[PDB]
């Protein structure tokens, strides 16, 4: 139904700068949720941008168009 | 050597690509559109990349509180700028541990 | 050129949601400094875009072109 | 009242922005239109809402009602160069004595 705890943990560990850093179990589940929301937002806004153009197929242009606002919204 | 990290990176990219594919499949049904394989892949790459900022922030937000272990409080702080999202994630969290 | 600590403090207080919230002295001075870097970065990037366009004159279009990325690095 | 306060602060930011842009103009050998300076001033004014609310939340995160250099450094965390610059300014201040 979404991202796996182990995938999310590995994803984060990839970027930690401190060898001390750990993540508790519920933070992981919560983060898996947040990552799910972000993918689905990326997808919906790209979709949104496409049928706004009266197109049923979403292309990389639609993705590119909605990208800046999507990222600002997750800052 | 360094090629271990690169293999780990292609692994994680591929795992994110699969889940991204699954999630995009759902959105394409609700919205009744089609997501080109190129689009799914791009959304996946973006998402993978975005984990760099999430991870950096979680780590620093916890450290800010003098904590080595990231908690649900840190993840909620990630969602601060958005009241609807914060409420969603706040709700998710209380829906979790309980 | 620079922001006065009194201006900076009233700017912040405008938006504080908690009545307890205060700013210490060094933080005010640091924030003034951040606000000034922000302005200069905005101006410099907008100047850079205009020059890339082979212009000696910076218009609002140059500002709006550089804004999304700028907001990406001042989060 | 609050609205007059807002117009006061917009005007003060706008004036200070004018000064900074003149510095960048000369240094870079470009001219900034009045509208450009206006636009930058308004962006900066709007940004403060986020700066303020983040700082407040960053301090509350650490259980503090008072915002400190630490919170400000955190605000600069996204750019490595920016974080480096603010940090240095932070360190100069703390060394005040």
């Amino acid at each position: 139904g979404g991202f796996r705890k182990e995938t999310v943990e590995r994803l984060l560990r990839l970027h930690f700068r401190d060898g001390r850093t750990r993540v508790n179990g519920d933070a992981l589940l919560l983060m898996a949720e947040l990552l799910k929301v972000f993918v689905r937002e990326a997808a919906a806004r790209a979709a949104r941008q496409a049928q706004a153009e009266d197109l049923e197929k979403v292309d990389i242009e639609h993705v590119e168009k909605v990208l800046p606002q999507l990222l600002l919204d997750f800052v | 050597g360094g090629e271990q990290r690169e293999l780990l990176i292609q692994r994680l990219r591929a795992a994110v690509h699969y889940t991204t594919g699954c999630l995009c499949q759902d959105v394409a049904e609700d919205k009744g559109v089609l997501f080109s394989k190129q689009t799914v892949a791009a959304i996946s790459e973006i998402t993978f990349r975005q984990c760099e900022n999430f991870a950096r922030d979680l780590e620093m937000f916890a450290r800010h509180a003098k904590r080595s272990t990231i908690t649900s409080e840190d993840v909620k702080l990630l969602a601060r700028r958005s009241n609807s999202l914060l409420k969603y994630i706040t709700q998710k969290s209380d829906e979790l541990a309980s």
